[PDB]
């Protein structure tokens, strides 16, 4: 293309990439989190299904 | 003729961005100095002047018409170009055509979106 | 070479019209309720 779409593109991918950044850390801090709080819903919910494998 | 004598008539140039091509030739090899993209300074002029003769007359003096349809061809939809837009700023509408419409399976690819005319409401039928 | 805010939507590529319709359909449908509930508020307050 032109200097200008050029320009404009690339402009929008950095954008973009900035954006996908922000987001992976936020998805990290997320889940960091989820599984701390999943630890104890895990023996909970392995518990309360123990009764149909053992009968 | 036809507009002066109370007819009315449709011409059609097909393409205007080769009249400017051989616009360039004649003038490179007259050795007149080259403009922008090799064109000469007077490429505005060699069209303005032509489509500016695509009048309506009154109907005093005949009332005789001559509508103009020029035809440019853009690269690779480049309407930004040198040419194309010169005519876009010195013609009344437009009427875009583009290949990813016209592959879609649009057909005339007419980009409605971006077509325009001036006259809009006035030249039309009242049931269209 | 920058980036600048609004940049996504200025290029016009296919996030561009991507994004302008993920507003729109959203907007549409607060506008809808909205509505519905302004025809509500009406009826309930003519008396």
């Amino acid at each position: 293309a032109t200097l200008k779409d050029i320009t404009r593109r690339l402009k929008s991918i950095k954008n973009i990439q900035k954006i996908t950044k922000s987001m992976k850390m936020v998805a990290a801090a997320k889940y960091a989190r989820a599984e701390r709080e999943l630890k104890p819903a895990r023996v909970y919910g392995v518990g309360s299904l123990a009764l149909y494998e053992k009968a | 003729y036809f507009r002066d004598n109370g007819k009315h008539a449709l011409i059609i140039y097909d393409d205007l961005s080769k009249q400017a091509v051989a616009y360039r030739q004649m003038s490179l090899l007259l050795r007149r100095p080259p403009g922008r993209e090799a064109y000469p300074g007077d490429v505005f002029y060699l069209h303005s002047r032509l489509l500016e003769r695509a009048a309506k007359m009154n109907d005093a003096f005949g009332g005789g018409s001559l509508t103009a349809l020029p035809v440019i061809e853009t690269q690779a939809g480049d309407v930004s170009a040198y040419i194309p837009t010169n005519v876009i700023s010195i013609t009344d509408g437009q009427i875009f055509l583009e290949t990813e419409l016209f592959y879609k399976g649009i057909r005339p690819a007419i980009n409605v979106g971006l077509s325009v005319s001036r006259v809009g409401s006035a030249a039309q039928t009242r049931a269209m | 070479v920058r980036s600048s805010a609004g940049a996504v939507r200025d290029a016009g590529g296919a996030f561009g019209k991507r994004e302008q319709a993920e507003e729109e359909r959203y907007f549409r449908a607060r506008a809808k309720e909205q509505l519905a509930a302004l025809k509500k508020h009406h009826e309930n307050e003519i008396s």
